[PDB]
RNA sequence: CUGUGCG
């Protein structure tokens, strides 16, 4: 018995490091020989050794003697009141910062992040409780998955392991000590641990009572033949009553004069009556503030450079005299000010009696003159200086120190070409007689009629990008008002020269809240007063060309009419006049009118629609701007669908879908947060109070009375009385019939369809542990926000495997298409198939799916599924269980809300639902907290289980409708929304019998409702257009979908790495000439992007994008190759003779002699000899002297931009727009790019220290590529700013080379240059060397045989080594990024007449 | 027999239809679309005439 | 302990 003990401590004597408080613990470890305490020392041996190493790693104190929070901060002599009691692993002292240590092991992944988030919560209650004392802290924390420490070796430790394990195979500590729990416990930390059904099942009565439930009435094993039979008896019930009136019809024949006349009269309370266009272009550019400031016919710089120079040396504080130093800032400008009005310069940034100072703040002349005047004064009153040598030296001092502190990070002052000559001796008097006199900048809150504007409201026309212009400097001046810093006239203030006049966006509150902006001008005084969020004018920043060439585009798809030609200016004003009403006013109520008549258009061109329809596409506007909208959009609609066109339908619905989806260009952000989280809560919780289970307070031990409703309320459930009932059925109830159910599951069953924290035991409720608290979040839609079940750890796990079995169960089954590709592109094919051949195509959208569906209706529905070949249906079983007793946790801001509307009722109006329901809990004392509910399928965390029952109900849906009138109908489904098919007899039917068709399809819409598929309003049957996933199919071909794809680029811009950024926008790009949109309008939309990087001063590199494409680069064009043509735009002669040299390198190599294994070796060397090296080792003359010194600069050579080593070892480890926008500007501002000596400088300094030389030449193409010519004389010769730039000609054969080895060999050839409702849906040919199943593939192979010290830290023949090869050590781009980050496109409909003024090559 | 019967510009149009090279248009779509142009703004060929 | 960058 004792040979282990010795033998180990034979290995723990030899093998230990030697440390003192180490040894300690090992002498009061070996004079034990009870084995239990062996055991207790031995893992408390190995706990010091984590806490010791984690110590020193981490250079704080050990923390041994088990001191709490109080004995330290009573060590040192700081009292504090009686506040958590925690003790950590370390502590580190520094003056006022704290540096606090805990450390832990844990073997599984959820208890690992439940006590990582445990240590989160309380480290963050500690930090919250040190404030309240001003003591800073800093927390640390140190989760290890595993065992392993740097003092006792790794083989050793694992005997140590497996020794103790071996001393627990005895029984006599099992019945000494450590009872079955932590037993248990202690053999769990010591395994090493897709089911575990090693759990203490401890379910009650209760889950057989809810199995019971879900099993009395449902008989589950009925024929073939009855089931047809009770089908068919059902239907015959069904169409008798339907016929007689017992049950109301949903679905009318659509009538396009009808469907407009209801499309009109909506609002017809609020809306007088049609107008015409020259009205609406008339109210139009004079309906709003930002409305009235377009379209008004409106008509070197010290004081700039200045303000320039002294913002940027307000942030370093040069002086801490906050207020003194404004002031001096204050009085530097006014000098400038005055030096460029006497010499020829007009007041540029003045506005009368106020300028803009520093931080873009409005300083008033008089108050400045009286603060300078008494500052002064009181400097005198001390002691000569006559009242202007004092005033004098603080500005000479001040300068001085700017100077000094732009000098040591490179800023090169006289870069900002201040001419420092406004500093006279006479400064002061030339102060104080400054004076302007002008008019008195004001806001204006709750302004007044638009008679009382300055200007003349409406002269620019609709067809000039002038007002495009202004809503772009706008916008532009709004997301600048979101970055002030706003440090101690008060208001603020932004401008925006426009044309021969500089505006001043005038500003009080700051930062990105919704708040009241003034549009000023020097000669007239404020010109406009609007109460406008900053932060979502983004779209329109810089797309002045953008936004008119979508319009162009739009209004050429209906230009060739023949019929329109009489209204097309008409309709291409009123275009533009929505555009811009839904770029100047983002507003969430427009974008949910535009996606009304996206589901509006699609039930026009249609044969049934819903007969609630227009009562859903009606959503309630305010502001009297909406109201233009839709105005607009009715007589857009008028023009467009008037009775007389009767031609090119396909391009007149292309136009109308696109005028709807313009709502992306709307911001899909909340206008304010409480709001849209209050009716989510409402969306939520609305059902629940109208089925009758909202259960409050689980009391996570479930009581009797809470199971007793629970199991009330699922029987209640399973009722849903169908037609054969008195009255009839109640639709859009939630609730499922148990003979539906029955036919449902019998149907399955024969072949007719198909043909101290882990959790111990576990009950009907719960693992013991929490029975699923999930949050309740919302998610940013477009119309509307979608729901968001947040879990824990446990519960993801739990959710994941429920969704794991029920996708197995959908792979097994052929039907459905939620995240399987394959299925979607077979169901977009007999889309296509069935709407060419115009056969009737039923677009369903299902209403309420999320907060209708049921848990225990997918547990009744596994309950009674046999799965022909319990374990692991039993463990399915109780997980559903768990899901029906669920917790949601009320979001606190709602519950908030909700609490002082409830004071300001008691103390102080047709309350809501959700109001009465808190204020009825409020009144017996009981907050709501969590509301455990029977109807709450968790919108996402039961998506897979969610869809396998749409998948097998419409199943059973198309069966019936086949088995009662003749007719197959193929489906395919979303888990939201589906599309039927129907066949050619459905179809013949429709077009023979009316009526008898209509009659199917509510026998349809009954049995979706007899399950939990209420078919929702927005629903199609139509045989001519078709969507799926929001794909439109008009006639076998796509809808565009240009607008969306358009206003998705425009918006995406975040706030990452530039490069990045471009990518992002590159993808973007390509999947819109994917689809539908023209090269020109991405061109443009690239070219947007470019400008939103320069605007930031960024050095737009030639690896950025490509914005001369031809449609050639995007069809079969990876990145690569558009960055690759767009170099070979820059330098069209030496990129010749690289082409020429990668041509016969490649030739060589895919079928000549052995260059791949050497080649890697060789991209290891220096550039510029190794391209003069392989040159002559293919014999192709070398590129020249000229031709080879250009090169880029290159911000992230040594360091990558840290935006608050290769680069490919990194992608694989896996706020708002406007903010993003901002940051990106503040980061490309601030100091970004890192240098050799780690140490951070601004991009000012990097191009000062290129221009203190005088060998680069900054020469760019046409839109600001910005490449460079550095000589070879200056190139790493003693450490210069050249060590940023990296050569031109060396990154551009290695893209070249990578994008030969993916996409054929014809790219190296040299580039031979060569209606607007045309496409041609053609694909990718290529022969690529980068199979897609590519996502963890060879490449770690290379990556471990090239860097195996890169293999080791930051991580964890076939012709692929040169893809890992030529991008770790040629640093321009991933080359690596669309099978592994991004994804490829294949399918490619583009307009054919853009491919043959496309560009070809050998 | 290409496709269906209909008018390809109306959506509404199931008799009395002329045949293009590959669809079918009507008569008052012939008539208006020859109007703009000789070539289809469908299939982008001459229209039968 | 922050950006001054649209004619
Ligand atoms: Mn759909
Ligand atoms: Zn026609
Ligand atoms: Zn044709």
């Amino acid at each position: 018995m004792e040979e282990d003990i010795a033998c180990v401590k034979d290995l723990v004597s030899k093998y230990l490091a030697n440390n003192e408080r180490l040894s300690r613990q090992k002498l009061a470890f070996l004079v034990q020989t009870e084995p239990r305490m062996l055991l207790m020392e031995g893992l408390k041996l190995l706990s010091l050794c984590i806490e010791v190493d984690s110590c020193n790693a981490n250079g704080c104190e050990h923390n041994s003697e088990d001191k709490s929070v109080e004995r330290i901060l009573h060590d040192h002599g700081v009292l504090t009141p009686s506040l958590c009691f925690v003790v950590p692993d370390g502590y580190k002292l520094t003056g006022n910062v704290l540096i606090l240590l805990e450390c832990f092991v844990r073997s599984s992944p959820a208890n690992f992040e439940q006590k990582y988030v445990e240590d989160f919560k309380k480290l963050e209650q500690l930090k919250e409780d040190l404030k309240s004392v001003d003591i800073n802290l800093i927390p640390l924390i140190d989760g290890r998955t595993s065992f392993y420490n740097e003092q006792i070796p790794d083989w050793v430790n694992d005997k140590l392991r497996d020794t103790l394990f071996s001393l627990l195979k005895y029984a006599q500590e099992s019945n000494s000590l450590f009872e079955e729990s932590e037993y248990s416990r202690l053999c769990e930390s010591l395994s090493m641990t897709e089911s575990l059904n090693a759990l203490l099942d401890n379910r009650s009565n209760h889950y057989e009572e809810v199995i019971a439930s879900c099993h009395q009435g449902i008989n589950n094993k009925l024929t073939a033949h009855e089931v047809k039979l009770q089908i068919e008896e059902e239907y015959q019930v069904f169409r008798n009553r339907l016929r007689k009136g017992e049950i109301e019809g949903q679905f009318l024949k659509v009538e396009k004069n009808q469907l407009l006349n209801e499309f009109n009269n909506l609002y017809a309370d609020k809306v007088a009556e049609k107008d015409s266009v020259e009205h609406l272009t008339h109210q139009f550019k004079r309906a709003s503030p930002i409305l009235r400031f377009l379209y008004a016919n409106i008509s070197e710089c010290q004081m700039q450079c200045w303000r320039s120079f002294l913002n940027k040396v307000k942030s370093m504080r040069i002086l801490n005299t906050r207020r003194k130093l404004l002031l001096i800032f204050d009085a530097l400008i006014l000098l400038a000010s005055k030096h460029d009005q006497v010499r020829k310069k007009p007041l540029r940034g003045w506005l009368g009696t106020c300028f803009v100072s520093v931080n873009d703040r409005l300083v008033s002349l008089e108050s400045t003159k009286k603060d300078l005047k008494k500052w002064v004064e009181r400097r005198q009153q001390v002691e000569c200086p006559s009242k202007n040598q004092i005033l004098n030296s603080i500005f000479q001092k001040t300068i001085s120190k700017a100077t000094t502190a732009l000098r040591d990070v490179g800023i090169s002052v006289d870069h900002y070409k201040i001419d420092m000559e406004v500093i006279c001796p006479d400064g002061y008097d030339l102060i104080m007689d400054f004076d302007v006199s002008g008019v008195t900048p004001t806001i204006s809150y709750q302004r007044s009629e638009e008679e009382a504007f300055p200007y003349i409201m409406g002269d620019v026309d609709l067809l000039k990008t002038t007002d495009l212009e202004r809503l772009s400097s706008l916008s532009l001046a709004l997301v600048n008002s979101m970055k002030t810093s706003s440090t101690v006239k008060e208001a603020y203030c932004q401008e925006f020269s426009l044309g021969e006049t500089e505006f001043q966006l005038i500003y009080q509150k700051t930062g990105e809240c919704s708040k009241c902006y003034a549009i000023n001008d020097n000669r007239v005084g404020e010109v406009c007063s609007f109460y406008a969020d900053p932060k979502r004018y983004f779209p329109a920043i810089f797309s002045a060309e953008v936004l008119q060439t979508t319009v162009s585009t739009m209004i050429s798809w209906i230009e060739d009419c023949n019929e329109l030609e009489e209204q097309l200016d008409k309709i291409r004003s009123l275009t533009k006049m929505i555009l811009i009403l839904i770029l100047a006013h983002p507003s969430k109520r427009s974008q949910k009118l535009l996606q009304n008549l996206r589901y509006f258009i699609m039930a026009y061109v249609s044969d049934y629609y819903h007969k609630d329809l227009i009562d859903k596409v009606r959503e309630e506007l305010i502001t009297d701007v909406e109201f233009l909208l839709y105005r607009l959009l009715r007589t857009l609609m008028g023009l467009v669908l008037s009775e007389d066109v009767k031609s090119m339908m396909t391009n007149r619905f292309k136009f109308i879908l696109n005028i709807s989806y313009m709502c992306h260009f709307i911001t899909k952000e909340t206008p304010d947060r409480l709001t849209d989280q209050i009716k989510c809560f409402e969306k939520f919780l609305e059902p629940k109070v109208k089925f009758g289970h909202v259960s409050i307070n689980p009391a996570d031990t479930a009581t009797e009375e809470e199971l007793d409703d629970m199991v009330y309320n699922a029987k209640k459930f399973l009722s849903k009385g169908g037609c054969t009932s008195a009255k009839g059925p109640s639709y859009k109830k939630p609730g499922v019939s148990k003979k539906y159910l029955s036919l449902l599951t019998s149907s399955f069953n024969n072949g007719s369809l198909f043909k101290q924290e882990s959790p111990q035991s576990y009950n009907s409720v719960g693992p013991d542990t929490g029975r699923l608290k999930f949050s309740l979040s919302y998610k940013e839609q477009v119309g509307g926000n979608r729901e968001l079940y947040i879990g824990d750890l446990r519960t993801k796990m739990f959710t994941r495997l429920i969704e794991d079995y029920f996708e197995a169960l959908s792979s097994q089954l052929s039907g459905s298409c939620l995240n399987n590709e394959k299925e979607f592109e077979n169901a977009i094919l007999s889309m296509k198939l069935n709407v060419s051949m115009a056969h009737v195509s039923y677009s369903m959208d299902h209403s309420k799916w999320g907060p209708m569906m049921c848990p225990f209706l997918f547990l009744t529905v596994l309950q009674n599924l046999i799965f022909l070949s319990i374990k692991g249906r039993d463990y399915l079983s109780t997980l559903l269980m768990w899901h029906m007793h669920k917790m949601v946790e009320i979001p606190f801001n709602v519950v908030s809300a909700m609490m002082k509307s409830f004071i300001k009722a008691q103390l102080g109006t047709k309350q809501s639902i959700t109001e009465d329901f808190f204020y009825s809990n409020f009144q017996i004392g009981v907050v709501p907290s969590h509301i455990s509910s029977i109807l709450d399928m968790g919108q996402g965390i039961l998506h897979n289980t969610s869809d396998f029952y749409a998948l097998i109900t419409e199943r059973f849906i198309n069966y019936a409708i086949s088995c009662v009138c003749g007719g197959t109908i193929d489906a395919y489904t979303s888990s939201d929304d589906q599309i039927s098919l129907f066949d050619q007899t459905l179809t013949e039917l429709l077009h023979r019998d009316p009526e008898e068709f209509r009659a199917l399809m509510e026998f349809h819409y009954y049995m979706s409702d007899q399950l939990n598929k209420f078919v929702s309003p927005k629903s199609v049957i139509g045989r001519f257009v078709a969507e799926f996933k929001s794909r439109f199919f008009v006639w076998g071909d796509e809808v565009p979908l240009l607008t969306k794809f358009v206003a998705a680029a425009l918006h995406n811009i975040k706030c990452k790495e530039p490069h990045q950024l471009a990518e992002t926008i590159d993808t973007i790009v390509d999947q819109s000439v994917a689809n539908g949109v023209p090269v020109h309008l991405c061109n443009l939309i690239q070219i947007r992007t470019l400008s939103l990087l320069q605007y930031a001063r960024y050095p737009i590199d030639p690896f950025l994008l490509n914005c001369e494409t031809d449609v050639r680069d995007w069809v079969d064009g990876n990145r690569s190759y558009r960055i690759m043509r767009q170099i070979e735009g820059l330098i069209p002669d030496a990129c010749s003779k690289i082409r020429s040299m990668l041509r016969r390198l490649y030739n060589r190599l895919k079928t000549g002699q052995l260059h791949e294994e050497f080649t890697t070796n060789y991209l290891s060397s220096e550039h510029l000899s190794s391209l003069k090296n392989l040159c002559e080792l293919l014999g192709v003359e070398p590129p020249s002297e000229s031709d080879l010194e250009y090169s880029w600069l290159n911000l992230a050579a040594h360091h990558p931009l840290r935006m608050v080593i290769p680069t490919i070892v990194k992608t694989i480890q896996n706020s708002s727009i406007a903010s993003g926008f901002v940051g990106l500007c503040r980061t490309l501002g601030s100091k970004c790019v890192r240098g050799p000596n780690k140490e951070n400088l601004y991009i000012k300094s990097i191009q000062s220290l290129i221009t203190g030389t005088q060998g680069i030449e900054l020469l760019t193409n046409s839109i600001g590529v910005q490449y460079w010519r550095v000589p070879l004389g200056l190139r790493n010769k003693s450490e210069s700013v050249v060590s940023y730039f990296r050569p031109l000609l060396w990154d551009y054969m290695c893209i070249s080379l990578s994008t030969a080895i993916e996409l054929g060999a014809w790219v190296l050839g040299d580039p031979k240059t060569t209606n607007p409702c045309d496409y041609f849906p053609l694909k990718p040919t290529a022969s690529k060397l980068l199979e897609d199943r590519v996502g963890l593939n060879h490449i770690i192979h290379s990556l471990r045989r090239l860097y195996p010290s890169v293999f080791e830290k930051h991580i964890l023949i076939k012709f692929l080594d040169l893809c890992v090869a030529l991008d770790v050590n040629c640093e321009a781009l991933s080359l690596v990024s669309h099978i592994v980050k991004w994804k490829r496109e294949e399918h490619y409909i583009v307009l054919s007449s853009e491919l043959r003024f496309s560009h070809t090559r050998t | 027999h290409l496709g269906p019967q209909f008018c390809k510009s109306c959506w509404a149009e199931n008799k009395g239809l002329v045949e293009c090279n590959n669809h079918y248009l009507c008569l008052n779509c012939l008539t208006l679309l020859l109007g703009v142009s000789s070539r289809c703004p469908i299939c982008k060929m001459p229209l039968p005439t």
